[PDB]
């Protein structure tokens, strides 16, 4: 499964994700491609941040979402 | 030093990823509605 | 043999079609009279949504029947 990662430049990240992925998987396919460690990682979706111990099912993430990346500490 | 605004950018992220959902839930209800109404005049008629 | 496909926006189109013919077919048919792509079409019959893979007899569709069109973003 295809989904998009906004980033604050403007930078348009893709990956591809099985439903069964854990945000936390997400975040691990963020920091292998963009080099940014997980505990840096905020992700949005639909209002709110996502948690890393759900999968992209359980937040109804489907092809060709786009999800926010915003960065902590 | 740090001078962008994380709280500010993390509000910006909330709202348009909410109307972004707004618009992808808007998209399902109006073509379940198109499909009740089809099913409707397929046994009403 | 001709049946017809209606629209919520009240027009009704006809079709020649054979009973071996498959729902993809169909709405191919359609595609060439309206234009509008296979994918977004959704087909209603007696409340039941046809399945591209299927064809008319699999239905019981017979000569005349009236077929409910309503259209989606896309498939999948």
């Amino acid at each position: 499964m295809q989904i998009f990662v906004k980033t604050l430049t403007g930078k348009t990240i893709t990956l591809e994700v099985e439903p069964s992925d854990t945000i936390e998987n997400v975040k691990a396919k963020i920091q292998d491609k963009e080099g940014i460690p997980p505990d840096q990682q905020r992700l949005i979706f639909a209002g709110k941040q996502l948690e890393d111990g759900r999968t992209l099912s359980d937040y109804n993430i489907q092809k060709e979402s786009t999800l926010h990346l915003v960065l902590r500490l | 030093g740090p001078l962008g605004s994380e709280e500010e950018q993390f509000a910006l992220a909330l709202k348009m990823s909410e109307q972004e959902a707004r618009e992808v839930n808007n998209q399902e209800e109006k073509e379940e509605e198109l499909l009740r109404k089809a099913i409707a005049e397929s046994l009403n008629s």
